[PDB]
């Protein structure tokens, strides 16, 4: 009566409870896989969005260093042309 | 050394993410031994009974 | 031929310089090429490592939990066992 | 615990791999500075040999 009926109650309380429990891990493991695989894509593309940046500031370096000897030298040029210019007119003249 | 900065910074809280997670199945590990002395106590009434 | 002189020797400095300005942008584009093998070979490493830890400790756990869950259905049965026998005596 | 000491010698990696990097560009820049300066001085001796003719063709003109 009583007895086998609690006991019966309890047993199917920790029935539930057992399958409550099972269905709980397998949804556990979805917010641990799709969380950490939102973090892991997500780091990779930062990290690499930092490297371009850098890549862009050597760029710039670069850019504008060849920019001032380009046109140093360029300047440079015009110079020893004016001079081996004016040399010649010396060594007719005299 | 600010790009050094944020690379470890993010790998300190990419620990964290795993020492939780794997705190989470510590707990639910410790609820299949909290169903498992449930159990045993009826045991010990039925034994006991017999 | 003073001036023939040091003329020659702007001239030619300007071209022994303009060679050396290729074979630095040659040497900076070989650093960079392995600054990023170390970097394409470091951090690579460093995601293995970090994945099988993983993997095997939630390995570590599935085992576990494949056992308590599987004792506990054990224990169960012995329960409804001997509440059969409890049924049939009375 | 193991997860600790791979860890450890990941930050000891980059930390010292960016910091070479920072000296490398450091003497990089170096280099192109004393091209660039090399310009400059050989510009110098053209500029002092451009007033010695101009003052010598004025001299006959």
């Amino acid at each position: 009566g009583l007895y086998f009926s609690s006991l019966d109650s309890s047993i199917d309380i920790l029935q539930k409870r057992a399958q409550e429990l099972i269905e709980n891990i397998n949804k556990s493991r979805q917010k641990d896989h799709a969380l950490m695989t939102n973090f892991r894509n997500s780091l990779k593309t930062k990290v690499s969005d930092l490297t371009e940046k850098l890549e862009e500031r050597i760029y710039q370096i670069y850019n504008d260093h060849n920019k001032i000897i380009q046109e140093k030298l360029q300047e440079f040029t015009q110079k020893m042309a004016k001079i081996s210019h004016l040399e010649t007119e010396l060594k007719q003249v005299c | 050394n600010d790009v050094s900065k944020e690379i470890n910074l993010m790998l300190s809280t990419y620990a964290k993410l795993l020492s939780e997670r794997a705190a989470v199945d510590a707990s639910y590990i410790d609820e299949i031994d909290e169903l498992f002395k449930e159990a045993n106590a009826i045991e010990n009434f039925l034994i006991q009974k017999r």
